[PDB]
RNA sequence: UCGCCCGGUGCCGUAGGGAAGCCGUUAAGCCCGCCGCCUGGGGAGUACGGCCGCAAGGCUGAAACUUAAAGGAAUUGGCG
RNA sequence: GCCGUGCCUCUGGCACGGCUUUUCCGGAGUGUAAAAAGCUCCGGGAAUAAGGGCUGGGCAAGGCCGGUGGCAGCCGCCGCGGUAAUACCGGCGGCCCGAGUGGUGGCCACUAUUAUUGGGCCUAAAGCGGCCGUAGCCGGGCCCGUAAGUCCCUGGCGAAA
């Protein structure tokens, strides 16, 4: 997915294993939901 | 050119010296500032200085680089403490940098100046541009450079009548030593005085480590020390 | 892979020196390295040097005299009309005159200072000072 | 592309606020008179370009450059600015003094033709002295040294009679 | 300032490289002969590189 | 990392090429060719413009600050855009009514953008009715057409 | 069991380098080569397009706008 | 505007005496295709002629007085204001340029923040997860030729501004 090591230090955020599943399922919604 | 050798003979009286370097300046075994250098002695005393160089302490050869006052905590409350940065030398060919702490700006302030005279180092000055091609002792006589911290620094000699054109702080420096045209090249951080001050003495010291042939002396005008006060 | 027997040798020369040495070997010797080397010396730079051969191109022993501050090799060799030398003496020297800029001349292998003497150019492969 | 543009000969500071230099600025506006700073940074080039010249006259040779390097000095002492003997080497030791010294207005007053140096402006903008035989009301203009010493007020001024109840006052300061 | 060779500079009697203001050298006389002074720099010291007296042969540290 | 890449005597083509494909890298070198800031600027490069005023408004201060800031609403007459626009000294807004023409200058920020505590506005007025407003403001001139 | 030469694998360490932590012939030293990537923090590894996969997914990848700091290596304390 | 002498806060302001006429008003020549400007001469008169922005640090200049009270307002950046403001608004002092002096937009330097001269990639942005190889860039020692690259001398060219 190209990511950045820059983004799993945590300090003033939430964690990016959890980021990127959210992401994802937006991704899947847009493409369903009439991504045609 | 006597109001400061009164002082000389002033000092030389009531001053009981206490390592070997002390007992040699009075007995008059070393007479000149010239001879107390390439050997390894050791200066722990200020008064060689004010007794071989007596006008290192005349309020214009003498110079307060920067002040800072600076902390550290407790659980009762913020200890406070000075940084003065201090410079002195006579205008031909001696220069020494210092910096001493205290609680207040006037303590501060004289260790500075104190333990500028133990750091004291000569110099080399010359004619080496391609401009200029005189033989005078105004300038850098060759390429030097020299590094402190994150600062790095480079002089290039320049021609007669140029004013030095350095930052805001070499200009002391590189006036107290006897030069008076330069040209300069800096990297890193310039904004910590300290750094910046220390990477221009480390030049200047550099100045003596550069191999030279006798004929390249009577092409560049190179003096040591004084050179015809 | 080895591409430059030149650079190798000024770069081992101004290690060596550097740390106290009072001898080196010149491993693989050119002619080009040998011709350097007489320029080296007549400016004064080294002491005396002799080839040795050991069966596969031969080795060069140098003994140094403390009394140079740096060599090296101008590596892409840049060409130099005979009018536009100052130009050169100006980004690798200290002042101006301190030192040689070796030119691969025409005639043979020279400093800049007999280049500018008869009026002509070349290829510039190294600098000492 | 683009024509020609007039252009300024001139230059300003590159910070308009160091202290050490309105410091030394201060004096030499006070001790010979000038009016604005504009006339004084134009002298100021007016030295430069010539530091400038002999620096590259000075690494360069060739057949020509020969030629550029001695119009320098003959130009460079026909303005009374070197003396009869020098070499190049003595235009890189010119001091700004030296050629705030070359005005009209400096010159008709070191000779004793006004009594003081704002009065000396006066003089040449009114229009009395004269330059060779001729009427010239320009206090900047500098003197060349051929004719330093014909300078006279001028044929049809009051000043031109030794009765006059303000050319009076002006040698009762000469003894 | 009365030019007649003011002063020299030292050298070190291995490398013969001038020594500079500050640094940790020394000297001494030669041991073995008493006749002739002997310098040496601070990278020589550290380093312990052999020196030998100009006028005997004595060598070396 | 070794020396650097094309240092050679024949590779004058690839060292050329690398720099002008990293030169994209950059954004003050991007946005001058792409020529970005227009086509989506209410003013179309210029250094003024003038518009019409549609009401008159107040905008709350920074986080360390307290107070509030007085504006209008200006639509432009070259585009017909709506920008708003911050009317500056002690008193001004007593001389902005509606129905009114106004000039209309940046604000003087970094990279052109707002200043100071005022973060969204990025134009401020200069002239009402072809009078300049900082007269207005000291007495010294009287404003016309009411 | 001891000594030596060549090649691998560890530690303490001179000169030197570095903002320091520390690296130091198994370099982060001084040189000669070639290729890949970087250009304040977010928006964003997102939207739109293309090529692969049976799907889950991989690879390529901007701008409107918004902000004055975000990051690193070490000090004195307060605390668990 | 200048000069002289006195008084005072002394860099400048005043009171007395004198002087000049660039600029200003009248007038005669010269000038111009005709005019006008300009230039040489007469007669009056110190008479007709100083603004703009700044005043906490960067950055030259005040710890002076009256207003306003986290409200009005200032602020390129850092930052001021809560009833004792050198930072806002007025008075009076002072500083920088000066027939100019400030505001908004654009390009260059600042910037070694585009790096051939001349930057980075362990922990700060950044080494492809690893390896094989086509084009291209880089390539070991000596001997004999050639003269394309390269260097020196010389004819014809690269308009004027
Ligand atoms: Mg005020
Ligand atoms: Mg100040
Ligand atoms: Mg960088
Ligand atoms: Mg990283
Ligand atoms: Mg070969
Ligand atoms: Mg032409
Ligand atoms: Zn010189
Ligand atoms: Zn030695
Ligand atoms: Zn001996």
């Amino acid at each position: 997915m190209k990511r950045r090591p820059r983004k799993w230090k945590k300090k003033g955020r939430m964690r990016w294993k959890w980021i990127k599943k959210r992401i994802r399922r937006l991704k899947r919604q847009r493409k369903k939901e009439r991504g045609l | 050119s006597q109001e400061w050798k009164e002082y000389a003979k002033r000092v030389l009286d009531e001053w009981q010296p206490k390592t070997k370097l002390g007992m040699l300046v009075k007995e008059g075994q070393i007479t000149d500032i010239h001879e107390i250098f390439r050997k390894g002695y050791q200066i722990k005393e200020p008064e060689i200085i004010d007794v071989l160089l007596p006008e290192v302490n005349a309020r214009e050869n003498q110079e307060i680089l920067d002040i800072a006052l600076t902390v550290r905590m407790t659980d009762s409350g913020r200890r406070v403490r000075f940084r003065v940065l201090a410079a002195v030398g006579n205008r031909d060919g001696y220069v020494g940098l210092g910096i001493g702490h205290g609680r207040e700006v006037g303590i501060a302030i004289r260790k500075a100046i104190n333990y500028a005279k133990l750091n004291i180092i000569e110099i080399k000055r010359g004619c080496g541009s391609w401009e200029c091609r005189c033989r005078r002792p105004h300038s850098v006589p060759f390429t030097v450079e020299g590094k402190e911290g994150s600062v790095r620094v480079k002089l290039i000699p320049g021609p007669r009548g140029l004013g030095l054109v350095i930052g805001d702080v070499g200009k002391k420096i590189l006036r107290l030593a006897g030069i008076q045209d330069v040209w300069s090249q800096t990297l890193g951080e310039t904004r910590t005085t300290v750094n910046f001050a220390k990477a221009v003495f480390n030049a200047l010291y550099n100045t003596n480590k550069v191999v030279v042939t006798p004929e390249m002396i009577e092409r560049y005008g190179i003096v040591v020390g004084r050179a015809m006060p | 892979t080895l591409l430059d027997p030149l650079a190798n040798a000024l770069s081992h020369i101004t290690n060596s020196e550097r740390v106290g040495k009072r001898e080196v070997y010149i491993k693989p010797a050119s002619k080009l390295i040998g011709e350097v080397l007489r320029v080296m010396q007549k400016y004064g730079y080294i002491g005396e040097f002799e080839f040795i051969d050991d069966g596969r191109a031969g080795v060069y022993r140098v003994q140094l005299l403390g009394k140079i501050n740096k060599a090296g090799a101008i590596k892409p060799r840049f060409p130099v009309k005979a009018r536009d030398y100052e130009r050169w003496e100006k980004r690798f020297l200290p002042a101006f005159e301190f030192g040689i800029l070796i030119v691969s001349t025409s005639q043979g292998v020279m400093s800049h200072k007999e280049a500018r003497e008869k009026g002509i150019g070349g290829r510039l492969i190294a600098y000492v000072y | 592309g683009d024509p020609k543009r007039q252009r300024k000969k001139y230059e300003t500071p590159p910070h308009p606020w160091i202290k050490e230099r309105l410091d030394r600025e201060r004096v030499l506006m006070d001790k010979y008179e000038l009016k604005n700073k504009k006339e004084l940074w134009k002298h100021e080039t007016q030295l430069k370009n010539f530091r400038r010249r002999a620096r590259r006259l000075l690494a360069a040779r060739g057949k020509q450059a020969e030629i550029e390097r001695e119009q320098l000095l003959a130009r460079l002492k026909r303005l009374g600015l070197l003396p009869e003997d020098a070499v190049l080497d003595d235009v890189l030791s010119l001091t700004i003094e030296d050629i705030l010294e070359r005005r009209l207005q400096t010159i008709v007053y070191k000779k004793g033709l006004a009594r003081t140096m704002r009065q000396a402006r006066q003089l040449i903008v009114h229009g009395h002295i004269e330059v060779n035989g001729q009427i010239i009301r320009s206090p900047s203009y500098l003197v060349l040294k051929e004719e330093e010493d014909t300078i006279t007020y001028a044929r049809t001024s009051p000043f031109a009679n030794p009765q006059h109840p303000e050319r009076m006052m002006i040698e009762k300061a000469k003894q | 300032e009365n030019v007649e060779l003011k002063f020299e500079i030292p050298v070190c009697t291995s490398c013969g490289r001038e020594i500079t203001p500050r640094e940790h050298a020394t000297h001494f006389v030669c041991p073995n002969c008493g006749e002739a002074i002997i310098w040496r720099c601070e990278t020589c010291r550290l380093l312990a590189k052999p020196y030998k007296c100009p006028k005997c042969g004595w060598e070396g540290p | 990392p070794g020396k650097k890449a094309p240092n050679g005597e024949f590779a004058g083509r690839k060292l050329k090429l690398k720099r002008k494909k990293f030169r994209w890298s950059d954004i003050r070198y991007k946005r001058r060719v792409l020529r970005l800031k227009e086509k989506s600027d209410p003013l179309e490069g210029a250094p003024q413009a003038r518009g019409i005023v549609l009401e008159k408004i107040a905008v709350e201060a920074k986080q360390p600050n307290s107070g509030m800031r007085k504006a209008v609403r200006v639509q432009l007459i070259k585009n017909g855009k709506v920008v708003t626009a911050f009317c500056p000294g002690d008193g001004a807004i007593k001389f902005i009514d509606e129905h009114d023409e106004v000039i209309i200058e940046g604000i003087g920020g970094p990279k052109g953008g707002s200043m100071g505590d005022i973060p969204g506005i990025r134009y401020k007025v200069v002239k009402v009715n072809r009078v300049s407003l900082k007269e207005l403001v000291k007495g010294r001139k009287e404003k016309p057409r009411r």
